[PDB]
RNA sequence: GGUGCAUUAGCUAGUUGGUAGGGUAAUGGCCUACCAAGGCAACGAUGCAUAGCCGACCUGAGAGGGUGAUCGGCCACACUGG
RNA sequence: GAAGACUGGAGUGCAGAAGAGGAGAGUGGAAUUCCACGUGUAGCGGUGAAAUGCGUAGAUAUGUGGAGGAACACCAGUGGCGAAGGCGACUCUCUGGUCUGUAACUGACGCUGAGGCGCGAAAGCGUGGGGAGCAAACAGGAUUAGAUACCCUGGUAGUCCACGCCGUAAACGAUGAGUGCUAAGUGUUAGGGGGUUUCCGCCCCUUAGUGCUGCAGCUAACGCAUUAAGCACUCCGCCUGGGGA
RNA sequence: CCGCCGAAGGUGGGACAGAUAAUUGGGGUGAAGUCGUAACAAGGUAGCCGUAUCGGAAGGUGCGGCUGGAUCACCUCCU
RNA sequence: UACCCAUGUCCAGGAUGAAGGUAAGGUAAUACUUACUGGAGGUCCGAACCCACGCACGUUGAAAAGUGCGGGGAUGAGGUGU
RNA sequence: AGUCGGGACCUAAGCCGAGGCCGAUAGGCGUAGGCGAUGGACAACAGGUAGAGAUUCCUGUACCAGUGCUAAUUGUUUAAC
RNA sequence: UAAGGAACUCGGCAAAAUGACCCCGUAACUUCGGGAGAAGGGGUGCUCUAUUAGGGUGCAAGCCCGAGAGAGCCGCAGUGAAUAGGCCCAGGCGACUGUUUAGCAAAAACACAGGUCUCUGCAAAACCGUAAGGUGACGUAUAGGGGCUGACGCCUGCCCGGU
RNA sequence: UCCUAAGGUAGCGAAAUUCCUUGUCGGGUAAGUUCCGACCCGCACGAAAGGCGCAACGAUCUGGGCACUGUCUCAACGAGAG
């Protein structure tokens, strides 16, 4: 659920956060844990590319199985778990050989049931199947664009994508951005919406808060001196004095589209969002 | 409550082998459904129409309790304690 | 047994009861020490406003409504507090 | 008040019946809109008359296919169900109440009910979705002495869904709930009994609803009249000239 | 002489009641002033009730409801 | 010196009493009330530590930015070493 | 100084980098591999020391790894270790 | 430092004043947590009853902890020294904690949690680099980049001719 | 009636915004160019360069009180370092 915090003092006034009744155990599986170090935003060069980045709490890579090609085998939930790194949970799944692995928990995946993945997979929520034996109207996650890739398209908490008709060689899917696509009919999925639906509702509460989660402060451009940002001088407060807003290198950020107009994937969208 | 389920706490708490209408008959009865409704409302949460014939229910069943209790206190003591009321 | 307000909902701490003593013409938290946490209230506590009470007087077919000067009974007061 | 006894009140049992009563999950067909592609040429749409608007960048019309949302044509009925608000496509799951017959069972276990607790059309409010038609606000065109309107072309919140608030209505039968008594005539809904008849059908009696007409009685009148606004008993709510309010 | 209790007095923060005050809000009264004509007839767009928004003003419009509507057509019940 | 990365370390004492839990009540079951428990916080007061708000002195200074007396934060968006 | 801190032990950030990819020259990036503590592992304690060192020298009692020499034991290619 | 007590001054700047522990009591307003150490008051020393009543420790010896009271005694003064909040009424700005011009400005400036617009279907957009190679991200529209506004409450009107 | 794309809505208003200006009236003071409350003829407010409010918070700015004082009337004496 939700759960309201009672307004102590003026930081906890306005937070909310989720209350974990989902999560099972909190120790992870230590045969699949991989380090991760932070970067910052600093590229290659050790320059900081990216900003707004830096400075949180630290973390440990969960290794998932995203390609979900262990087919025949009998997979049970063991428990559900918490991920730092991504916005879902995560289920620990041991098969019959003895083998485990996590993958995304779905929504209504519970301890105790049997996952399957192949083509004699029955369609229920947390199975994977390639997309021509996954009958129309089906919501799924997890889709992947190249067989034998792994999943990539529909993966963050809450969102689902929607299985739309046949072409063929081609499987019509209506991306949870409410884009029409056309992917290959060997690519895989998993059937079902994903876990973790409360997590667009909580309210943050602090600035520092924040900076738990590895946030450093944004500056507005009205703010800044005229060598910092096209919007940058006047004195008091100025409006956007141009013909447009501009981002700090130029190039109009409102309206203003940046998708490459003699793209190669443009003949395998149908309609845009 | 099916009407097979019924009959057997009829025949549970008679007074004697063949009455069906003893206050001790009619408040296990009554116990029965109201331990039925309660799972039905609990998950319906939105049925009101079906919420106010189990207030009638708890009203009618006190009634009975009430009377049991002046008319022969011994016999009301025994019921609450082997039906599990307070 | 005899008044208005709920657009006045809680009031009380010697307060409620007990044990020993003091004091009074006399019983009593009347007073004191100890012990316990009780007592009152929607059958209207508490608070605000108004008022001496009655026999009786005026009116009324009666039931009631209004009043309590003169006469008689009781009470309180005696420039204002102790 | 106490001790016993009874079954006409009340309730259980047994055998049947009807119903858009409620909540959840899934599915169906007409129709509107948008999109893509054939055919085709100059208007379409609209009004009391018009104009704004759409159309040669090829519309309206027409044939084929796709997407999506909302309401459920005929059945349909002073018909049905519910305490009221209200409930109309189909199937399943979970659930509430009512009517009829029987006389097995308990034996007054009942009625009303201030405070209290719940439900409660539409509009409106918060969070997340959805958005085809309709449409406050708004824009343009007409009408008019003027037209912040009626009329026309568009159109946002809203109407739809989940959860949580709000607590009002000409929420009306302008008629509180329970009980008993007091001419008839005639439709209709769900049952039961009897006579005719092989059935069907016709007739009579009876229980619970739902309409119309009318006697006594009541009413200021209109009118009500076994579903009383008649004759009676119990409990609750409310009123005491108008405005201010 | 000392001690308890103790009227009046002083200090403090609250409770309640009246009067007064620049200005301001709705209300009522005044035959003759200005603007329009919302209601009563189908009152010239039927009216009213709750709610939301808009407009000099009466008021307009949307959503749901009522007849305390003459109305315009096939059927149903009573005489 | 600014921001970042890896790995260590520091923060005397005292105050307040969130969620949850238990028991007793209260209900058809809940809501709700009262006690006990519990130990949250960019919470509170205040040293070490970090900072630099006022005044005075210094101004060929003890010092090319300090000292004295008061001042702000002090479990965190914290200080600091390699 | 076998025993304390560091090497002959280990790795983080980072750095270098055979082949390799890229680029007027110079060079940039990067795989195997390797360096790199501020972290991990690892065997010694108490006294004495009058000019200057002490878990180091001296006294007493220890521990860690290894080697040879003796004495029994066991095993020998269905095979101790 | 007598008497006065802000008459000084741009301005109560500086100084003076309050300060510990225990008990009583406490307003408007409120986002129901607060305001609050609101305000305003009272008590503290020593002796005797007294190794107290009662607790911690121990097998006992013993040791440690120490409330209420009564009676007294002494000073001008009893937290007798040092250390230890002054408070109230009303308005502007910023919601709050935080950050800032090393060396004249600590603020009403920046940040913030929240709001909204817009771009991006993954070899994502955006950014560094001639390229290779990277950050974004070992992420996947409930995610990532940019512009503006800045808790919360009530609201956010008209204009698409110009750019 | 002329012009325009359309002519500023709610709310606030001598304001961190008002030149004239110490606007006018009221309160506070013996006396108030600052302060608080009203008015609206807004030089030259106004809705995300957001509009109007708002408990808690502030080494923030502004006006008024109690206590207190060598800040002052108006200065005097004493200690230490020059
Ligand atoms: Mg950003
Ligand atoms: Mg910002
Ligand atoms: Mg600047
Ligand atoms: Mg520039
Ligand atoms: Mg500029
Ligand atoms: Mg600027
Ligand atoms: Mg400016
Ligand atoms: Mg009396
Ligand atoms: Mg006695
Ligand atoms: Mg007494
Ligand atoms: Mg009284
Ligand atoms: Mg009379
Ligand atoms: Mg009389
Ligand atoms: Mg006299
Ligand atoms: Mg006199
Ligand atoms: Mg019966
Ligand atoms: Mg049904
Ligand atoms: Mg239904
Ligand atoms: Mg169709
Ligand atoms: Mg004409
Ligand atoms: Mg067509
Ligand atoms: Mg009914
Ligand atoms: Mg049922
Ligand atoms: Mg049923
Ligand atoms: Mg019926
Ligand atoms: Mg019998
Ligand atoms: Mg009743
Ligand atoms: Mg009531
Ligand atoms: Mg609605
Ligand atoms: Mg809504
Ligand atoms: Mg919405
Ligand atoms: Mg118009
Ligand atoms: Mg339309
Ligand atoms: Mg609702
Ligand atoms: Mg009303
Ligand atoms: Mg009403
Ligand atoms: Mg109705
Ligand atoms: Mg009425
Ligand atoms: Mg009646
Ligand atoms: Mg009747
Ligand atoms: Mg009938
Ligand atoms: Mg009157
Ligand atoms: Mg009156
Ligand atoms: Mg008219
Ligand atoms: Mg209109
Ligand atoms: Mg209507
Ligand atoms: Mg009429
Ligand atoms: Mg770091
Ligand atoms: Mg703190
Ligand atoms: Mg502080
Ligand atoms: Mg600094
Ligand atoms: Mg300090
Ligand atoms: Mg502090
Ligand atoms: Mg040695
Ligand atoms: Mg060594
Ligand atoms: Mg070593
Ligand atoms: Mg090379
Ligand atoms: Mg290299
Ligand atoms: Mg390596
Ligand atoms: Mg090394
Ligand atoms: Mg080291
Ligand atoms: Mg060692
Ligand atoms: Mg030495
Ligand atoms: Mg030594
Ligand atoms: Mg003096
Ligand atoms: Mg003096
Ligand atoms: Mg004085
Ligand atoms: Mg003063
Ligand atoms: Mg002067
Ligand atoms: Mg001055
Ligand atoms: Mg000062
Ligand atoms: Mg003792
Ligand atoms: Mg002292
Ligand atoms: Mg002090
Ligand atoms: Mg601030
Ligand atoms: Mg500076
Ligand atoms: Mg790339
Ligand atoms: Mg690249
Ligand atoms: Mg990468
Ligand atoms: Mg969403
Ligand atoms: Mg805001
Ligand atoms: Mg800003
Ligand atoms: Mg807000
Ligand atoms: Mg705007
Ligand atoms: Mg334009
Ligand atoms: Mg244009
Ligand atoms: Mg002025
Ligand atoms: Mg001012
Ligand atoms: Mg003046
Ligand atoms: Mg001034
Ligand atoms: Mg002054
Ligand atoms: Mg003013
Ligand atoms: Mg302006
Ligand atoms: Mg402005
Ligand atoms: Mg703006
Ligand atoms: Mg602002
Ligand atoms: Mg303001
Ligand atoms: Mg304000
Ligand atoms: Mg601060
Ligand atoms: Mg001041
Ligand atoms: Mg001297
Ligand atoms: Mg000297």
């Amino acid at each position: 659920a939700i759960k309201k915090y009672k307004p102590t003092t003026n930081g906890r006034r306005h937070m909310t956060s989720s209350d974990f009744a989902e999560i099972t155990t909190s120790t992870p599986e230590k045969s699949l844990l991989r380090p991760l170090k932070k970067k910052a935003g600093r590229n290659n060069q050790g320059k900081l590319t990216v900003r707004h980045h830096g400075g949180g709490h630290k973390r440990q890579y969960r290794v998932i199985d995203f390609k979900r090609n262990k087919d025949g085998i009998p997979g049970r939930v063991a428990t559900i778990e918490y991920d730092p790194n991504r916005s879902a949970n995560i289920a620990l799944i041991n098969y019959a050989d003895g083998e485990k692995r996590y993958i995304i928990a779905a929504k209504g995946l519970e301890v105790g049931q049997t996952i399957y993945s192949g083509a004699e997979a029955d369609i229920k929520v947390g199975n994977a199947l390639e997309l021509k034996d996954i009958p129309v109207g089906t919501v799924i996650h997890n889709i992947e664009m190249k067989p034998g890739k792994g999943g990539q398209l529909v993966r963050s908490a809450g969102t689902s994508a929607q299985v739309l008709g046949k072409e063929g060689k081609y499987v019509l899917i209506r991306l949870n951005s409410g884009e029409v696509r056309m992917i290959l009919a060997t690519c895989r999925a998993t059937i079902g919406q994903v876990g973790n639906e409360q997590h667009e509702l909580i309210n943050i509460g602090k600035a520092g808060r924040s900076r738990w989660m590895g946030k450093r402060p944004t500056v507005r451009g009205s703010v800044m001196n005229p060598n910092d940002h096209p919007h940058g001088g006047g004195e008091g407060k100025a409006p956007i004095g141009r013909k447009s807003p501009m981002s700090p290198w130029g190039k109009p950020t409102l309206g203003y589209k940046t998708r490459k107009k003699n793209n190669n994937s443009d003949k395998f969208i149908v309609r845009r969002r | 409550l099916t009407q097979e389920r019924k009959n057997e706490i009829i025949a549970e708490y008679r007074v004697h082998d063949t009455d069906t209408g003893s206050p001790e008959v009619q408040i296990a009865v009554l116990t029965a459904e109201i331990n039925s409704l309660n799972e039905h409302v609990r998950v319906h949460k939105k049925d009101h129409h079906s919420y106010r014939g189990l207030m009638k229910m708890v009203g009618h069943r006190r009634n009975l309790l009430t009377y049991l209790r002046k008319k022969d206190v011994q016999r009301y003591r025994e019921l609450i304690k082997r039906l599990g009321l307070r």
